[PDB]
RNA sequence: GGUACGGCGGCCAUAGCGGCGGGGCCACACCCGGUCUCGUUUCGACCCCGGAAGUUAAGCCCGCCAGCGUUCCCGGGUGUACUGCCCUCCGAGAGGGGGCGGGAAACCGGGAACGCCGCCGGCCA
RNA sequence: GGUGCCCUAAGGUCGGCUCAGGCGGGUCUCCGCCGUAGAGUGCAAGGGCAAAAGCCGGCCUGACUGGACCCGUAACA
RNA sequence: GUUACUCCAAAGGGUGUCCCUGGCCUUAGACAGCGG
């Protein structure tokens, strides 16, 4: 039997929180700062459920090219095609 | 604790001293914010702005170096601390006031209106503000029959003629 | 019955949640400790597998009344501590046939899963019975769908099967 | 062993105990579907409205059915409760039982449906002690716990209510 | 320069639970009362208002403790279990082996560990 | 293993408060205590959530209008 | 047996032979024969 794939398929460790976090994180990511040119990676809270992404692209590296809103635009490589997401903050983490 | 999978929360929190969804929300506002604090027989205001490694205090104020814990007071701090910062030269801010609960009749909001007359630009409403009458002391010089007007005043002028 | 070699290997995944298994069975064994339990025996023996193994709950009641009966007969309850270490959770599948059309078996049995060099039984017993031991575990060795050797152990659990072989 | 509150007295009055509050209620339950007139009845005795208690999860025999009323209780403070105990400690029998008291200094009256001080009430009646600094572990603000050497036992709380009207067993 | 003071914070258990010894001009608390600002489906118990008659007993502050929980290091367990590539290696087969590379978890013994870092004050001189 | 629905509140916000279970009292809903959530969430499973996203209340109807861009169904394509 | 794999039998047994290891014996040992 096939299945389509949805937004919480296959969710259940990549989505699951440490049993230790379990709450609010620190306020130092919802009020983070980036610039142009900037690489990111995209590490999502699952407690956050606003500007989360598909977790398709869990794990990946993209640049920032812009703002919209408090939300960031975010290019990744998929293939060969560009995919251009629109993500909180909180759901990032800078290089180095 | 009781092994793992117990939550430690945040210290303080656990202490008892700081909500951070109201925080947050506070935070999320990129203006500075006056923290005002009251106690038992003191009032507390000062002018902060976020900093990743610690809250950065620029203006302050306390009771005692006014006096060289009611609602005239707390006028009085708030004409200092307004005088105090549009001279440093910050004019809007935002309110906070931590774990007090709202209620229209605090010296609180007394702060609020001294650092408002003071000059200093804040968001409010003109119908928690506590009544003239439990401003300048009418109150206390009331209960006398069952501290004067005199002293507020001629400080009130102290403090205006030395900020102007 | 049907035979054992088709349930002898280890080659699949284990079929454990009687939560999720419907129609699961229920076991036979219910007895896995016999003589003496509060004791302060002297050597303790014990089968070891040869290799990894899948042993039915008929061969384990059947090992278990033979043994029993014989050191019943031959020491003396007061004299011998016999257990059996392993229980069994792994259910067992037959196809129910419509041919190979939803293949997939209703469950018809249990079964223990062993590894190598793994304890099956056990018989901690004094030094003046040790022949009845051993000739208990020929007697269960011989009704296993693969080999298995058997050690002697001291308490301070040391290996001594040379040293009293040798002087027996 | 009366050197407890002795030492109690001793060390100063800030470790000292006292009665925090007193509470009155129908204890068995009489109303079932009703709303009783021994509503009316607290009310005559004391002079301050009683609260209703609603139903819980459906019963068998008290409170059959969920959110209708069923009983009643108040409660007392300051000097109100000081002054109705006065009379209530002379109404029960002398040398109170310990075996009802808290294994943390406080008890609640067994004895049902007795008429003191000037038909039916089936009645049960609590009284609460505490030191005084008990306020940390109830206001907001740096809430935290209440250690062993500042709470109470069976001993000293005894020894308390003994200090005035009736002996113990 | 001094403090057995304080407010706002960051890392969020190496900070937690429990246990003990000591301290109180200035400050935080517990306290007495509450008409009014406020309210308790009923009580100034909670919250809000004004003072301090009393004390440090509690909370706060200084110091320590390895009973429980967490985290890091030293030896063992052990180069064990599992594993990527190659093989005209073994074996009836199931499955194992060799060479080149990576490499645990339990458990044992021994250490440390009963919080670290910012900004602003207030008062004594 | 479940859906082919239900809800003017079970929808928006503001404030206040904490759960199941047990121990110890009182009789056949009352006081105190321990309690990392072992409860509850409109309906399955999984995930999330404690000064709350749960319970108690007060005021409302963003369950609106005109329009842009992007992710999925349908990886890469 | 003369089979890399394609295409090839087990549980259970053996003073058949070649080897490793560890106990007990030994200047009278382990069999025999002569008698108690």
């Amino acid at each position: 039997v096939k299945k389509a794939h949805s937004f919480r398929r296959k969710t259940r460790g990549k989505l699951s929180k440490h049993p230790r976090r379990r709450g609010l994180p620190p306020l130092t990511r919802f009020l983070q700062e980036f610039e142009v040119g900037q690489k990111v990676h995209i590490v999502i809270e699952p407690s956050y459920h606003k500007g989360m992404p598909d977790p398709r692209f869990h794990g990946r590296t993209g640049t920032v090219v812009g703002k919209r809103g408090d939300a960031y635009i975010v290019q990744i490589t998929d293939g060969g095609k560009v995919k251009t997401f629109f993500i909180h903050p909180v759901h990032l983490r800078p290089q180095k | 604790a009781h092994g793992p999978r117990y939550r430690v929360p945040f210290r303080r929190r656990r202490e008892g001293k700081t909500n951070y969804h109201k925080r947050l929300k506070l935070l999320k506002s990129k203006k500075p914010r006056l923290v005002v604090r009251k106690t038992l027989n003191h009032h507390i205001a000062q002018i902060v702005v976020y900093d990743p490694k610690g809250d950065k205090t620029l203006v302050s104020a306390h009771t005692m170096e006014l006096m060289r814990g009611n609602t005239p007071s707390a006028y009085l701090l708030g004409l200092l601390i307004g005088y105090k910062a549009k001279q440093a030269g910050i004019e809007e801010a935002i309110l906070d006031i931590g774990l007090h609960p709202p209620t229209r009749g605090s010296s609180i909001f007394a702060v609020l209106k001294g650092a408002v007359d003071a000059g200093l630009n804040v968001p409010h409403s003109e119908e928690i503000y506590p009544e003239d009458y439990r401003i300048n002391g009418e109150h206390i010089a009331n209960y006398a029959k069952a501290k004067l007007p005199e002293h507020f005043e001629e400080v009130k002028a102290k403090i205006i003629e030395k900020f102007e | 019955l049907r035979p054992a070699k088709i349930d002898r290997d280890v080659d699949k995944p284990a079929y454990t949640r009687r939560e999720y298994i419907r129609g699961a069975p229920g076991p036979k064994i219910t007895i896995f400790d016999m003589g003496n339990l509060s004791a302060e025996f002297e050597y303790e023996v014990s089968l070891h597998a040869e290799q990894a193994m899948q042993i039915r709950q008929n061969a384990l009641e059947a090992i278990r009344i033979q043994v029993n009966r014989y050191l019943q007969k031959n020491v003396g309850r007061s004299n011998y501590h016999f257990k059996i270490r392993v229980y069994p959770f792994q259910v067992l599948r037959e196809n129910p046939m419509n041919g190979m059309r939803r293949p997939f078996g209703k469950p018809i049995g249990l079964a223990a899963r062993v590894r190598k060099d793994q304890k099956i039984l056990t018989v901690w017993v004094n030094g003046q019975h040790l022949k009845f031991a051993l000739g208990a575990m020929h007697r269960a060795k011989m009704k296993l769908p693969y080999s298995a050797y058997y050690r002697i152990y001291d308490k301070e659990g040391n290996d001594v099967t040379t040293k009293v072989l040798s002087t027996m | 062993n009366r050197e407890a509150i002795l030492a109690d007295w001793e060390a100063h009055p800030m470790r000292k105990p006292r009665i925090a509050k007193v509470t009155i209620n129908i204890g068995v339950g009489e109303s079932g579907e009703r709303l009783t007139k021994a509503e009316t009845m607290l009310e005559q005795l004391v002079g301050q409205k009683p609260i209703r208690r609603r139903a819980k999860q459906t019963n068998r025999d008290f409170g059959i059915r969920r959110g209708e009323p069923i009983a009643v209780k108040v409660t007392l403070r300051g000097e109100k409760a000081y002054q109705m105990l006065d009379r209530l400690l002379e109404a029960v029998d002398r040398k109170l039982k310990a075996s009802n008291f808290d294994e943390h200094g406080n008890f609640c009256f067994g004895i049902q449906e007795h008429i003191n001080i000037p038909g039916i009430f089936g009645m049960d009646v609590c009284v609460t002690l505490e030191r005084p600094g008990f306020r940390v572990a109830k206001r907001k603000r740096q809430r935290r716990k209440i250690p062993t050497k500042h709470k109470l036992t069976k001993e000293e709380g005894i020894v308390f209510a003994m200090e005035e009207l009736k002996a113990k067993v």
